[PDB]
């Protein structure tokens, strides 16, 4: 925990990685009644589509219009997920070797591939929990990894 | 003293439609289809015409018309009350309808090259229920109708949606999902696929070998499986003593031979002309296949039971290829089958005793490939004693090199190719032998 | 632990064209009655919404027959529907002198304050007609009360959890905006921390309480509202009946210009306030202009 | 130039700019056709025909002056070329019902691209092109356009158009009388709907990064195409590349930030030059099906009069049956009686249909047994890639479940659904199984219903049915030990019961012998393709397909005598050495297959009549393959030094 929001190196090795898919940054609607854009921002798992318009003409007139998607003005990125294990020179006797979460966006997508053994750059930032609800104690988190930058050994 | 309530039917309509060229643009019309019944539910009372008792005041409406759905009614008659959401539902006094639910399948010939099967719910309301049993091939007429899907979440592409305009409301969300399945309300259900002649047939004193020279036409020679057959399809007498005991009236047969021999084609010969038939295989088969298998109804509160080939062969003849690449557990429940004539079934705590009173046409493949002349019947197969001791009758199949059985064959062979079916020229036909049979069981010697 | 999404917006294309009585259309063409609308040579509206932001007066006095000559149309709503079109009115007058600060170098709404001449209906020929609509009265103050305390800006805070909001006050004509009844951190599920930190102790849910507001009062801001009581003549009434009263009220930049024994003119909308009979309300007059024939040296 | 917003496209530029090029076309170059103006010709014919589809291949553009912009602009804003290109098809019609009829464009000729995995977020709403295999298609899903609305207080009926997915639901009653609030009912009946159904596609790329595992893709097929695709097909698709967002829950009106990804198909494309066409005497229904769908997919492919007298001109040739067997496998140095069995399994015997029920077949089916260190392997390969429908098995990696059938879980419905096999997916194909001696008693229990009936019996929760399985198979099997002992006797040689090996049409000895001269050449032909007649591929499956698809051969007498003489003689052959299993004993399988070899080699060469020359040179097949010509019948043992290369 007192790695949290700091830029780090690991090294590990790569067990599974994930297609491409496309996860949404701004969504834009479209207004018939007035004709301006609304840019709806998104950082969650999940969200919640607007409804009614939100433009300043509408927000005054009585009549306001309804919004509809335009799936080419939106905001998207490339997405990855990749997992990462321990070096067998690095567990203590003993022990299972353990595991790690790494995120992936822009450019920087389909570089790392199943069985690497790599030297990742990223920053370390925590999401909400996803255990057991009974099992709670406090304001408990979970950690990832964003990638920066990527080094392979061979 | 209510109405009665009237039902109309329309048949014979011109042409009748694949279950495989259904289309969204027919959307409630007429139209006649075809295909196979495979699972059918209990008659179960509908709500058709309801009452309604007020919660703001208490009055009465009556007659409320259903329309498919759980309706309620939108506006109190009394010029006074302003009730339009809030009421109470009188199940003494409404009125009700008969209704079962039946499954279809595709039928054999009608299958595209590489796809599998598909499926159709069928409803069935008043004097319809209750005419299709599983194992049928019957013709619908009736309504294509549209009912909700809550499975289509998911699939990809724009599923449409519902809201309420906004535009024209004085002001100082109700979105619904449509998303819909094609079904089939049927009005008509019928089952499809004389005496001088029969009286001819009863008297002719070469009658025996008539009908043993009709059977399994394309087949050269083999007379013994002829007849063994023929006595299989007319059967004997179910008699029952003062303590109880059941005296068992089915004939068993098995045909035994190596792969070089022609004894599918005898298996192949019965299914495509008795009544009630099953075709299986050995290693295509699973033990709920042959006995029987219980799922859940949707609509809640019952189950139901799926037949197997055991249960569509009710009084009439299973046949089973490659006898003996059966499995034991398989094998004990042909066993009781054949001492018993019921399938015990208890799992996910459903008890239930169900019928079968079926003859069994079996082949089987020596153990080693070819048949040992120097063992015994026992050395040579590969069964549980119990199933081997209540077969009646063993027939071996074994090979002969003589010159003119071999020119007779050669020449039959090449004739069928050459002159399509004009080859054959039995003694009976296909429909004359079922109704001799049809009128042979009922005879009690 | 995230923070909070965003909504903002863009103009891009041409929508629905534009119906004449919609509210923009509205803002914009009393905005262009305002820099535009001549007397002789002098654009008046102009010069005086200047002069009076110069001397911290935020007020426009509004001289109503100046407009039946310009655009009868939003003058017979006016007229008509006096509470829908006064606060789009009251846009436009802060929008402009929003520019006029900016180039001429915390701006409250803009208070409309109407004076005119015209017909004057006497105090006892009001009836049912009159209501939600303006009139033009004549009669001598005789009561004046003290100045009261209503807010414009509140900052509030929930005592169980500490969410923290606001609200504005820009109607104080009804004598209602009232506080929250439920916590919103629950209905505004924003951050993703959020909705986790109102969980916890063991199985419950978050319950802040039946009403958990607290006013923030050094955050806040208010104005002043008075009472009059407005007598008809003393002269022309009927010979043995008492005279009969109305009750008036005003705020900002009214309160404070007149005396008990005066003499006035009142424009102002006929509007009713609920405190034996089946269904009655209370009829009172709001203010929004006085002009006095004669003070008294 | 006004320009759309979010775009580069002037509706009036392009369109002018499309009439042009569709009133003037230009392109080894002919007189007859390739120097006439095109596509008048083919807006003509499709009026007169009475069609409403045109086909518009893509590169036809990119050299063309004027609508090279076009192109760019068809591969990247697809939604609004296409309304374009419409308007001045109906503007064309009338310049040359059509004022109340719809006109389409359906490109096929996109190209370049690297597979659907390649392609980034960046792609979105672009014109991309597939090639795969299918394997599950949904049921038709009507989707609503109109709704219908009835006031339950007035009786007034009003009808509501979709727009863009949304349906606005009237809160007042319409009529000036009957003024309520929210009274309007749906009745779902009444609607108007359009057919959609989602196929499931096993995508088959080009270039296959490092580490890539096959994956599936779904496809949305709207209105006209719809069964227009079966599972077992080989196919080349054009679609636009979208973007979903899916809910969470059911329950819950929630979205997932992550999305879900499809192609919407605009063209489908069921032929190949390389490959044959595929058998009609299978899908005589579908052909009629389409026709009265008005669906304008191409299953079989055209040709010409100056092609089809080439291939009666090639046909007259003297040395057709030695030149076809050659331009089979022209990398194969081998014998040309193992490739005149293939020649013959791809022509495929007379299927004939009796009227009173019961069905022969033609196919034909060999087992390749011989020494290891041959070029057997390369041959299954080769027959693989060459016919329309087919699936490659391995010995030890096959089980019964899954060459016949079997139950899933879907996870887009969540439900269980069937999926077909290997055997069945191989319907009116060849199916090549190699090292078929490693396989278990199980697994080829299922394959004697297959060599016998063509069908398959199925009895298993869900399911109780029969199914086609109209397949050809190509075997190839491993002696016993390091190499072919001619000291023993064939079924020691061959670990495979002995009355299994009578069911094959054709059983292949390879043996290996070492000879100079056969050497030579063989070394020679294996070098000289690492520097740098026979008929192209192309004009050998042309021809394979015109014999397939028209003539049909029938049998006369003189044939009949040849055929029973035969038969008679072979079976008196080794009358004594039957108790002992030393050869093969001989069956009426061996009658059938002389039958449907006679049949083979009539349909070569275009007849209508199996001669005797077919039967002789059936028989000398069937006894060349076996090696009888050096087999000592009272041994089983092969002279090798009359085996001759
Ligand atoms: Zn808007
Ligand atoms: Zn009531
Ligand atoms: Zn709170
Ligand atoms: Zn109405």
């Amino acid at each position: 925990g007192d790695f949290l929001g700091q830029l780090i190196t690991v090294r590990g090795i790569i067990t599974r990685v994930s297609d491409v898919k496309p996860a949404v940054e701004v969504i834009a609607y479209t207004c018939d009644q007035c004709g301006y854009e609304v840019f709806q921002e998104v950082n969650s798992r999940t969200f919640t589509p607007l409804s009614e318009c939100t433009s300043e003409e509408c927000s005054q007139n009585q009549t306001k219009g309804q919004l509809f998607m335009s799936t080419r003005a939106s905001k998207f990125s490339a997405f990855q997920e990749c997992k990462i294990q321990e070096l067998s020179q690095q567990v203590p006797v003993g022990h299972i070797p353990r595991s790690l979460n790494i995120h992936v966006n822009g450019t920087l997508v389909r570089s790392l591939s199943p069985g690497d053994i790599v030297d990742v750059t990223g920053i370390f930032l925590p999401a909400p929990y996803t255990g057991f609800k009974a099992l709670k104690a406090g304001l408990l988190t979970e950690t990832y990894l964003e990638a920066q930058f990527v080094r392979q050994h061979k | 003293q209510t109405e009665r309530v009237f039902q109309i039917s329309f048949f014979n309509l011109p042409t009748v439609h694949r279950i495989r060229d259904i289309r969204s643009e027919k959307i409630g019309s007429l139209l006649s289809i075809s295909g196979t019944v495979t699972r059918t539910s209990e008659v179960r009372p509908e709500l058709y015409k309801a009452s309604f008792t007020c919660d703001m005041c208490r009055a009465i409406v009556d007659n409320v018309e259903q329309s498919f759905k759980y309706t309620e009614p939108t506006f109190c008659p009394n010029p006074s009350c302003e009730n339009r959401a809030f009421w109470t539902l009188n199940v003494t006094r409404s009125r009700f309808l008969d209704w079962q639910k039946v499954r279809i399948q595709e039928n054999a010939n009608e299958i595209p090259t590489g796809s599998m099967p598909r499926t159709l719910d069928v409803i069935l309301r008043g004097d319809s229920v209750e005419r299709a049993k599983p194992g049928d091939r019957c013709k619908f007429t009736g309504v294509e109708i549209v009912v909700p899907d809550v499975t289509q979440l998911g699939l990809p592409g724009v599923k449409p949606s519902s809201t309420l305009d906004t535009r024209g409301i004085s002001k100082t969300l109700g979105v619904r999902d449509l998303t819909y399945k094609i079904s089939f309300l049927a009005c008509h259900v019928i089952s499809i696929g004389e005496i001088n002649e029969l009286k001819e047939m009863v008297k002719d004193e070469h009658i025996y070998d008539k009908l043993v020279r009709s059977i399994a036409p394309a087949v050269f020679g083999h007379e013994a499986v002829k007849k063994g057959i023929l006595l299989q399809m007319l059967g004997g007498v179910h008699k029952s003593t003062v303590e109880g005991i059941k005296l068992r009236g089915d004939i068993n047969i098995c045909v035994v031979g190596d792969p070089s021999t022609s004894k599918s084609q005898f298996l192949k010969y019965v299914v495509g002309f008795a009544p009630r038939s099953v075709y299986t295989s050995g290693k295509a088969s699973s033990a709920a296949g042959l006995t029987a298998a219980v799922v859940r109804d949707e609509e809640g509160g019952d189950y139901t039971i799926e037949a197997g080939a055991l249960m569509l062969a009710d009084n009439g003849i299973c046949c089973i290829d490659e006898f003996d690449k059966m499995d034991i557990s398989d094998q004990v429940a042909i066993h009781e089958a054949m001492e018993q004539q019921t399938i015990s079934i208890a799992k996910a705590g459903i008890h239930a005793t169900l019928n079968a009173r079926t003859s069994i046409l079996a082949a089987a493949n020596p153990v080693g490939g070819r048949y040992n002349r120097k063992l015994s019947l026992r050395g040579n197969l590969n069964m549980t004693a119990p199933i081997m001791s209540r077969f009646d009758l063993f027939f071996v199949i074994l090979d002969d090199c003589n010159e003119k059985i071999d020119t007779e064959l050669a020449s039959h062979i090449v004739d069928l190719h050459m002159k399509r079916d004009e080859a054959i020229e039995p003694p009976f036909s296909a429909e004359q032998l079922r109704r001799y049979i049809k009128y042979a069981r009922t005879f009690k010697p | 632990s995230f923070d909070r999404p965003e909504i903002y917006s863009a103009p891009v294309l041409q929508g629905e064209s534009p119906n004449d009585d919609d509210n923009t259309e509205i803002i914009k063409s009393f905005k262009n009655f305002i820099l535009e609308f001549r007397l002789d040579s002098q654009f008046i509206y102009r010069d005086q919404l200047r002069n009076n932001i110069l001397v911290k007066n935020y007020s426009l006095t509004v001289n109503m027959e100046h407009l039946i000559g310009y655009n009868e149309d939003i003058y017979k709503k006016l007229s008509d529907e006096p509470s829908d079109i006064i606060p789009l009115f009251e846009t436009a007058i802060t929008q402009v002198a929003k520019r006029i600060s900016i180039l001429s170098r915390s701006l409250p709404t803009f208070q409309l304050i109407l004076n005119s001449n015209a017909n004057q209906i006497p105090l006892r020929d009001l009836d049912s007609e009159h209501v939600s609509k303006i009139v033009r009265l004549s009669g001598i103050i005789i009561s004046t009360s003290v100045l009261s305390s209503r807010a414009t800006y509140l900052s509030i805070m929930c005592r169980n959890c500490r969410h923290t909001t606001s609200i504005t006050i820009n109607n104080f004509n009804s004598i209602t905006v009232s506080l929250p009844r439920s916590c919103l951190s629950t209905i505004e599920s924003e951050s993703s921390m959020a909705n986790e930190s109102n969980i916890g102790d063991e199985s419950t849910k978050k319950n802040c309480g039946p009403d958990p507001y607290i006013i923030i009062h050094e955050s806040s801001k208010f104005i002043d509202q008075q009472f009059l009581k407005l007598q008809e003549i003393p002269e022309l009434v009927p010979v043995g009946e008492m005279p009969r009263n109305l009750t008036m009220t005003c705020d900002r930049y009214l309160t404070n210009k007149v005396i008990p024994g005066t003499r006035v003119t009142i424009v102002g909308i006929y509007s009713i306030y609920n405190s034996s009979g089946v269904a009655i309300r209370t009829p009172y007059i709001k203010i929004l202009g006085i002009q006095s024939d004669v003070e008294t040296s | 130039l006004r320009i759309i917003w979010g775009t580069n496209v002037s509706i009036q530029e392009c369109t002018t700019n499309f009439r042009n090029f569709l009133m003037s076309f230009k392109y080894f170059i002919n007189n007859t056709t390739d120097e006439e103006l095109y596509y008048i010709k083919q807006l003509n014919e499709m009026r007169e025909l009475g069609t409403s589809n045109l086909n518009l291949d893509a590169r036809n553009l990119l050299a063309y002056k004027q609508t090279e912009d076009l192109y760019h602009q068809l591969l990247n804003y697809p939604q609004e070329v296409i309304s374009i290109m419409d308007q001045t098809i109906k503007d064309c019609m009338v310049s040359l019902e059509i004022e109340t009829k719809f006109y389409k464009v359906r490109p096929y000729n996109v190209g370049s691209c690297k597979g659907m995995r390649e392609l980034n977020p960046n792609d979105i709403d672009k014109l991309i092109n597939l090639k795969g295999l299918v394997l599950r298609s949904t049921p038709v899903i009507p989707d609503m356009k109109v709704a219908f609305f009835k006031c339950n207080v007035c009786d007034h009926t009003m009808a509501v158009e979709i727009d863009r997915g949304v349906i606005q639901e009237p809160a007042r009653c319409e009529r000036i009388d009957c003024n309520e609030p929210n009274s309007m009912s749906l009745i779902h009946n009444r609607c108007s709907f359009a057919d959609k159904q989602v196929i499931k596609l096993q995508e088959t790329p080009d270039f296959v990064p490092d580490g890539q595992t096959p994956h599936s893709i779904s496809l949305c097929v709207y209105d006209e195409l719809v069964d227009s695709c079966r599972a077992g097909d080989r196919i080349e698709v054009t679609g636009t590349f979208r973007s979903i967002p899916i809910r969470a829950n059911s329950r819950q009106r929630v979205l997932k930030s992550l999305y879900k990804t499809y192609v919407d198909v605009v063209h489908v494309k069921k032929v190949s030059d390389k490959r044959l066409d595929v058998d009609t005497s299978t899908i005589e229904q579908e052909l009629m099906q389409n026709k009265v769908d008005h669906n304008e997919v191409e299953e079989v492919r055209q040709i010409t009069d100056q092609d089809l007298a080439k291939i009666r001109e090639v046909a007259a040739r003297e040395d057709l049956y030695s030149l076809l067997a050659r331009s089979i496998a022209p990398s194969i140095y081998e014998l040309e009686d193992v490739k005149k069995g293939i020649l013959l399994q791809l022509f495929g015997g007379t299927n004939k249909t009796f009227t009173k029920g019961g069905r022969y077949r033609g196919d034909i089916n060999i087992l390749l047994c011989g020494d290891p260190s041959t070029s057997k392997s390369q041959i299954l390969q080769y027959v693989h890639k060459i016919t329309p429908r087919g699936v490659y098995t391995s010995g030890k990696g096959s089980s019964a479940v899954g060459l016949t059938a079997y139950i899933t879980r879907d996870v887009d419905t969540k439900q269980l659904v069937l999926e077909s096999g290997a055997l069945v997916l191989s319907d009116g194909g060849v199916c090549c199984i190699d090292e078929f001696d490693k396989m278990s008693d199980s697994t080829r229990s299922v394959l004697h219903e297959v060599m016998e009936q063509q069908t398959i019996s199925i009895a298993k929760a869900g399911i109780i049915t029969t199914l086609n399985a109209r397949s050809s198979i190509l075997a190839s099997a491993n002696p016993i030990g390091s190499r072919y002992n001619p000291n023993l006797p064939v079924t020691e040689n061959i670990d495979l019961p002995p009355p299994l090996l009578s069911r094959f049409d054709l059983v292949y000895l390879v043996l290996d012998k070492v000879d100079e001269k056969n050497d030579r050449e063989l070394a020679k032909h294996l070098t000289n393709l690492y520097l740098e007649d026979v008929l192209p591929v192309e004009f050998l499956t042309m021809y394979i397909s015109y014999a397939k698809e028209h003539i049909h051969p029938i049998i006369t007498e003189a044939a009949k005598t040849e055929l029973v003489r035969a038969y008679v003689g072979m079976r008196k052959m080794g009358d004594d050495s039957r108790s002992d299993e030393k050869r093969i004993t001989a069956t009426t399988r061996q009658l059938e297959s002389m039958i449907r070899l006679a049949e083979a080699h009539a349909k070569m060469k275009l007849k209508n009549v199996v001669e005797l020359e077919d039967v002789q040179e059936a028989v000398r097949l069937i006894r060349s393959a076996i090696k009888d010509y050096a087999t000592d019948p009272k041994t089983g043992k092969i002279d090798m030094n009359l085996v001759q290369t």
